[PDB]
Parts: structure tokens; C-alpha cells; sequence
């Protein structure tokens, strides 16, 4: 009967796990379109024909 | 003479015709590049146009 009372701290832990990776996730949402926007900013400035300005 | 003075100023007037064709700082005909390169795919490869001298 301990052991089987003792489960409720494994779930408590395990539930934490899932929480931690949700806010990992929420930020890697934010990061891989940060990251998309960038290359399409570098994207655009490897072209030549572009003046100083726009690059 | 009037035949060579009229041909002396169209001649400066192509100077200058070359000279303006540019659009936003870059020129295809105004000898200022071998050649200019648009993007052709996301990966960078290049749309090579080879420039024109005018």
C-alpha cells in the first residue's frame, strides 16, 4: 500500500516533465519562425542587384 | 559643319541615354558590372543575366 501511494509522486514528477517540454515547444514555435524570417532575410540579400540601402 | 555639330551632340546624348538606365543603383546596360544575379531557387543558386553595355 506504500508503494502504490508512493505513485502519486511519480505521476506529480512525470506531469512536470510534460509541462517543462510544453514551454520547450512554445519557444521553439517562436524560434523556428524567427529562424524562417532570417533566411529569408539572407536569402534576399545575396542578391547583387540590390543597393546598399536595401542590403 | 551643321552635319557634324548635329552628329557630335547625339553622340554626347547616347552618353547619357547609357549613363541614366539605371533602376534603384543597379544597371544592366550601363558598364558598371560584367553581369548581375537573381535568385532562382531558395537554396541561392543564382539567375545569371549577363550585362549589356550600352
Amino acid at each position: 500500500s506504500a508503494t502504490a501511494g508512493s505513485m502519486n509522486a511519480v505521476k506529480d514528477s512525470l506531469q512536470r516533465g510534460q509541462s517543462t517540454i510544453d514551454v520547450a515547444l512554445a519557444a521553439g514555435d517562436t524560434i523556428t519562425d524567427l529562424l524562417g524570417k532570417m533566411k529569408e532575410k539572407a536569402l534576399a540579400a545575396s542578391d547583387t542587384s540590390l543597393n546598399t540601402a536595401s542590403f | 559643319n551643321a552635319l557634324k555639330s548635329d552628329f557630335d551632340s547625339l553622340r554626347d546624348q547616347i552618353t547619357k541615354a547609357a549613363s541614366n538606365a539605371k533602376f534603384n543603383g543597379v544597371s544592366i546596360a550601363d558598364g558598371t558590372t560584367t553581369k548581375l544575379s537573381f535568385l532562382a531557387n531558395s537554396d541561392g543558386s543564382a539567375f545569371t543575366v549577363t550585362a549589356k553595355t550600352l
